[PDB]
RNA sequence: AAAGGUUUGGUCCUGGCCUUAUAAUUAAUUAGAGGUAAAAUUACACAUGCAAACCUCCAUAGACCGGUGUAAAAUCCCUUAAACAUUUACUUAAAAUUUAAGGAGAGGGUAUCAAGCACAUUAAAAUAGCUUAAGACACCUUGCCUAGCCACACCCCCACGGGACUCAGCAGUGAUAAAUAUUAAGCAAUAAACGAAAGUUUGACUAAGUUAUACCUCUUAGGGUUGGUAAAUUUCGUGCCAGCCACCGCGGUCAUACGAU
RNA sequence: ACUAUGCUUAGCCAUAAACCUAAAUAAUUAAAUUUAACAAAACUAUUUGCCAGAGAACUACUAGCCAUAGCUUAAAACUCAAAGGAC
RNA sequence: AACAUAAUUAAUUUCUACGUUUAUGGAGAUAAAAGCAUACUGAGUGUGCUUGGAAU
């Protein structure tokens, strides 16, 4: 049995769940929630369930969690222009606080469909290499091109091994 | 942490200090006493010097002038 | 263990595979020094041939001589391998029939 | 106006110490995944920032702005603000100070003081 | 061989006191000091002091 | 892992070792040829030959290709800036290639290495700070990041200098090691250098030679094993002897376990 | 028979099967759950410490310590296919 | 250690010379009522403690 409470949290399939990729502008995301109260449940869940999602598709955004410090919920994201952006999360469920930052920070489909497209730019299916970072490493993979000669001897007229022996009888 | 203005009077009042609590515990016994001791003695005399040094390469070079 | 602590610490500590009488290599070369007899742990009873050898490292190991008969003799050359004698203790080298000066056992 | 080199243009953390002159010493944390374990840890970070005004207590958040040049070795930031003082909290939903889960000037009221 | 064993403290502990005075003549002299700070003495430390 | 064997008088639990799969090297025995890939004991010492030229003088090139894994936890990825021993265009803007300063994160071992000893800040030059059990410092080992990249080029970390005075270029030699390719042909192809060019040069490379180290196509048959795990022993000899075992074990005269058959 | 000692007042030593051989907390008694067996019905969550076949070894060495045969910390070579627990 | 010459096309020289590591008694083969800690002697006994002895 996997250890902790919802082990189902520490799988790659669950990480990859996310769907809030926040824009180049955020760079910090600070969650100021409260461990005992009604008010503050949704929040516990966000950070619970929410923040491992939220962190796995935004890598180089600081996530720092306080705890107890405030009467209500909030979360605070800095942004690189020097703008703070609050939210009140207070009596909000986990998953209309992942909706809620989606839309005011979170990039859209289209913008994230574009870039996945540009990145696969200099991959060429003609492209011949390693099976790495091509397809197919030879033409003599390719049907009706002349076959390796590992796998199929070559003829004897088109070796340098029969050439040479004629130029030498000539 | 959560009232800092009513932790200054109280502390005033009752007579308490309060130190904050170290951020690294440090090791305590007769050789690192000693070593620790010199360590800092050694670095006071080195800096004594160039203070020493200083006055007179100034020294010297306001007589110059 | 809990999930702290299997952060702090990792994954467990592989101590080095260590190594055995040819130090890792599939055979050595060495010189007879002297040939005597071996007595098995009982309940074992014979008296099984060996030979010690300066090996080409520099140490000197004791050989089990495989076969029935051998004309080995002092400053002769074989070709040591792995493999322990189970019943003599500390034995844990052979002899390779038919290479150096050791030959193959005579079928007679 | 060119911006730092460095990749924290801007960073969160708590003043874990005050005792150099116009310096405080601030330790961030950051979220790691573990590999093995697909869970997320704490990697803290200490970074020195320069307290023109020596404003800065132990215990309070934070945030540091990338100086454009390295102003020494280990000086790389500037406190562009204090988030949270240490004692002093100011409830930012509602903007009356606080102490702990508890406000210390109900929000009903107006104090205006 | 109880006897063999205080002698082989007594040899153990004057050494691990020349390692230790040692030790300490290396970071003046590294400093660049070409003595002793003043008024410094090397304290015996695993003698029977106590 | 779909597991198996092995503690005991017996059962169960715990727990190690071993077996069955896959590959590389060396070795014993054995083997026809052909196509292909690879080639590898040692940063030990080296006889001999060759590996860089081009070209109307100037210049350019010999800083590459090729080789080895010496050193160093050395690195990866990323940011910023500037260049080049460059190119191509403009007489100024796109690239390739590097250099330097850095840091979101990641990055071998030993904690019987627990303290390091100036490792900090301020900028009137004062303050007493900086790193460290969230692993500093110390020591040890190691090429890693693999369309490839890094480091080294007789040694002295470097190379003014000194000295054990040069093949870690190809091919060869001695010594050493369980470890064994030709002291070969051609610049026809591609790559590099040079030239305005026809062209010239290249142990890069290309085409061969060698070798069951691997695969493919054929064709001869050899090697091992035969108590259990684990597929398969019939007669004799030996008699705790000679021998055999990866583990458990076998042999003291009806040996399925050793030797021949 | 008698002593160190057990007692007292001042200092030191830091060891027990110091064990209820049960770490400390908040749960639940249903999961159609003896989930080995014996102990003490079982099981879940949280945090720290500790363990990784056996002998070598409550050992060697290192370091700390009013201790000086001690105390705490604690290996390797080596050798084996067992060692060990409940019935 | 680092100046100066030149200058009716423009150039010249200077741009020095300590300490630290490795190495040359103990534990293991072939068989030719109890216990823990501790003190004393020699396992005997003393003091405390455990049941992994026993007792209707
Ligand atoms: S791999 Fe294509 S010709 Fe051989
Ligand atoms: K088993
Ligand atoms: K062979
Ligand atoms: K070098
Ligand atoms: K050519
Ligand atoms: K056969
Ligand atoms: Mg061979
Ligand atoms: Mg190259
Ligand atoms: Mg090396
Ligand atoms: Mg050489
Ligand atoms: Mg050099
Ligand atoms: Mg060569
Ligand atoms: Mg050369
Ligand atoms: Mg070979
Ligand atoms: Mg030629
Ligand atoms: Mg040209
Ligand atoms: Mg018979
Ligand atoms: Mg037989
Ligand atoms: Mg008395
Ligand atoms: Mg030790
Ligand atoms: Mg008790």
């Amino acid at each position: 049995p996997m250890k902790g409470r919802f082990p189902i949290r520490r799988t790659l399939q669950y990480l990859g769940r996310g769907d809030v990729v926040f824009k180049e502008s955020v760079k910090i995301m600070t969650v100021n929630y409260n461990t005992y109260g009604e008010l503050g449940e949704g929040a516990r869940k966000f950070v619970f369930f929410n923040i491992p999602q939220i962190q796995y598709k935004n890598p180089w955004v600081q996530i720092m969690m306080f705890k107890n410090m405030t009467p209500s919920p909030f979360l605070r994201f800095y942004l690189d222009s020097g703008e703070q952006v609050l939210v009140d999360v207070e009596t909000k469920s986990n998953k209309e606080i992942m909706e809620h930052i989606k839309k005011i920070l979170g990039k859209k489909e289209e913008t994230l469909r574009e870039e996945e497209l540009e990145k696969q730019q200099r991959f060429h299916p003609g492209n011949f290499g390693p099976r790495k970072y091509c397809l197919r490493e030879c033409m003599c993979e390719v049907e009706g091109q002349v076959p390796c000669p590992g796998l199929v001897p070559l003829p004897k007229e088109m070796t340098g091994k029969y050439k040479a022996a004629l130029k030498a009888s000539t | 942490q959560t009232n800092y203005d009513v932790f200054e009077k109280t502390c005033k009042e009752l007579g308490v200090e309060y130190t904050l609590p170290p951020l690294h515990f440090q090791k305590v016994h007769r050789r690192f006493l000693a070593k620790k001791a010199l360590c800092i003695r050694v670095y006071q005399e080195v800096q004594k010097l160039k203070k020493q040094k200083r006055a007179l390469k100034a020294a010297a070079a306001a007589a110059k002038k | 263990a809990t999930l702290n602590q299997m952060h702090r610490l990792g994954p467990r500590k592989e101590p080095p595979k260590r190594l055995g009488p040819t130090e890792g290599r599939p055979q050595l070369k060495g010189v007879v020094l002297r040939t005597f007899i071996r007595k098995p742990k009982k309940p074992n009873s014979a008296n099984r041939k060996c030979c010690r050898v300066r090996l080409s490292t520099g140490k000197e190991a004791v050989c089990f001589i495989p076969g029935e008969g051998h004309t080995l003799q002092e400053h002769h050359v074989v070709l040591v391998e792995g493999g322990r004698t189970q019943d003599l203790p500390g034995v844990k080298l052979k002899v390779v029939r038919g290479k150096y000066d050791c030959g193959h056992v005579q079928k007679k | 106006i060119v911006r730092s080199s460095v990749h924290a243009k801007w960073v969160v953390g708590k003043v874990i110490g005050t005792a150099m002159i116009k310096t405080a010493k601030v330790r961030a944390t950051r979220l790691v995944l573990d590999p093995y374990l697909l869970k997320y840890f704490n990697k803290r970070k200490t970074y020195f920032a320069h307290d023109a005004l020596q404003q800065c207590s132990v215990g309070d958040i934070v945030l540091l702005r990338a100086l454009p040049v390295p102003r020494s070795k280990h000086v790389k930031h500037e406190l562009a603000e204090i988030i949270f003082k240490v004692g002093r909290v100011i409830d930012p939903v509602t903007g009356k100070p606080c102490a702990g889960t508890a406000y210390l000037e109900s929000p009903l009221s107006e104090p205006r003081e | 061989t109880r006897f063999l064993r205080r002698k082989v403290r007594e040899g153990r502990l004057k050494k691990k006191q020349i390692k230790f005075e040692k030790d300490l003549k290396r970071i003046w002299l590294k400093a660049g000091l070409k003595e002793a700070p003043e008024n410094w003495q090397t304290p015996k430390i695993y003698l029977k002091n106590k």
